[PDB]
């Protein structure tokens, strides 16, 4: 019936501290086709099958990034450095699959409804940092111009294990976190 | 196939801080390529200041900030011809390039039926791993569709091009079936309990 293909790109910077970010990606319905790693000029497909079916010239994104960054400086000026209030994320933590003790699974941490799109996710098992095999998404857009982001932790369910996902949003006082434990 | 991109137009120039500027180039497809709409949105911070819609053929200011830019871009007929062409060289080209693995992407649901409780008060039908997100999950008691005591979560995005949903039946010779219809399946899945 209905489909949306989006090319979504953004260019942002902070002062105090000074930092810049950029993102260039293509999306289909709610899901990401690819993003370009702007430092390396590489198209990164969300699923490896996409990269076998299709191609994208990542140099094109780098040309867009130069235009994006110039646009940013012109719109900062045209707006007299007007700024918006930050919106802190809502977190959900849920497994990919039916939980069976000792069957490998994936915990998904979904940070939603935040702005600006600068947030880091940290995983913990029984209060200790776990990072092996973790995948973090790039920032996905919303109709309300807020963002969302996915993180994935491979795990093996066991009785009495607790997991936590903590998100550090740019400029927040500290992390917000959610816990999960199996059935 | 080699995917195409869309250029951004450039607006005219007229302690801690944060600035954001972005652009979204959207292709809306109804009955595939039969009806195609190109929309390009320009955003500053948390507000859209302007867009181009291929059905309109011109830039429209969405805020006072974009008013100058819409008129500046609207005064350039070659610039407007360029945007109107995006419907073909961006939207139609890209649809042909990715339809096989997006519109035609098909991933079968896995269906699990569990007791929840301490005595049984609820049956959970967990349906995981599917694409596209459109799905019908129904509970039957002795071949009769239940609705009254049925509670469904929204279909949840896993973010990896798969979706899941949970359908709980409140209930106390009884034969309960969770029936799942999905575009990936030639035949519905009947998970008995």
């Amino acid at each position: 019936r209905r489909h949306v293909l989006l090319q979504a790109e953004f260019y942002q910077r902070s002062e105090g501290p000074d930092k810049a970010w950029a993102q260039f990606g293509f999306h289909f319905d709610a899901d990401e086709l690819f993003h370009v790693e702007l430092d390396a000029a590489q198209t990164v497909w969300r699923l490896p099958e996409f990269g076998r079916f299709a191609s994208f010239e990542a140099q094109g994104a780098l040309q867009n990034m130069a235009v994006g960054k110039q646009n940013l400086e012109v719109m900062i000026s045209n707006s007299n450095r007007s700024q918006q209030d930050f919106v802190t994320p809502e977190l959900a933590l849920f497994p990919a699959e039916a939980v069976s003790l000792e069957e490998p699974n994936v915990l998904i941490c979904y940070a939603d409804k935040f702005w600006p799109p600068v947030a880091t996710m940290e995983w913990r098992r029984n209060g200790a940092v776990v990072s092996e095999g973790v995948y973090d998404s790039v920032y996905y857009g919303r109709p309300d111009l807020l963002f969302r982001k996915f993180s994935y932790l491979p795990f093996v369910p066991q009785r009495g294990d607790v997991y936590s996902c903590a998100v550090r949003h740019w400029g927040a006082e500290g992390p917000v976190q959610r816990m999960w434990e199996p059935e | 196939n080699k995917m195409s991109m869309s250029t951004m137009n450039m607006p005219m120039a007229m302690s801690s801080a944060f600035f954001f500027c972005g652009a979204i180039s959207e292709c809306h497809y109804l009955n595939g390529t039969e009806r195609v709409r190109y929309l390009q949105r320009y955003i500053y911070n948390r507000q859209q200041y302007a867009h181009f819609d291929s059905d309109v053929g011109k830039f429209v200011a969405d805020s006072p900030l974009g008013e100058p830019q819409a008129e500046y871009w609207n005064s350039n007929a070659e610039l407007l011809e360029n945007r109107m062409n995006e419907v073909d060289r961006f939207c139609r080209h890209n649809y042909g390039g990715v339809e096989s693995f997006t519109v035609q992407r098909s991933v079968e649901p896995k269906v699990r039926v569990s007791a929840l409780q301490p005595e049984t008060d609820r049956l959970a039908c967990y349906v995981t791993g599917f694409y596209p997100p459109e799905i019908e999950v129904k509970w039957f008691l002795n071949g009769r569709e239940e609705t009254e005591r049925v509670v469904s979560t929204d279909v949840m995005q896993n973010g990896d091009w798969t979706y899941q949903v949970l359908v709980v039946l409140e209930t106390v010779g009884d034969s309960y079936v969770c029936r799942v219809e999905h575009a990936s399946l030639r035949q519905p899945i009947s998970q008995a309990w």
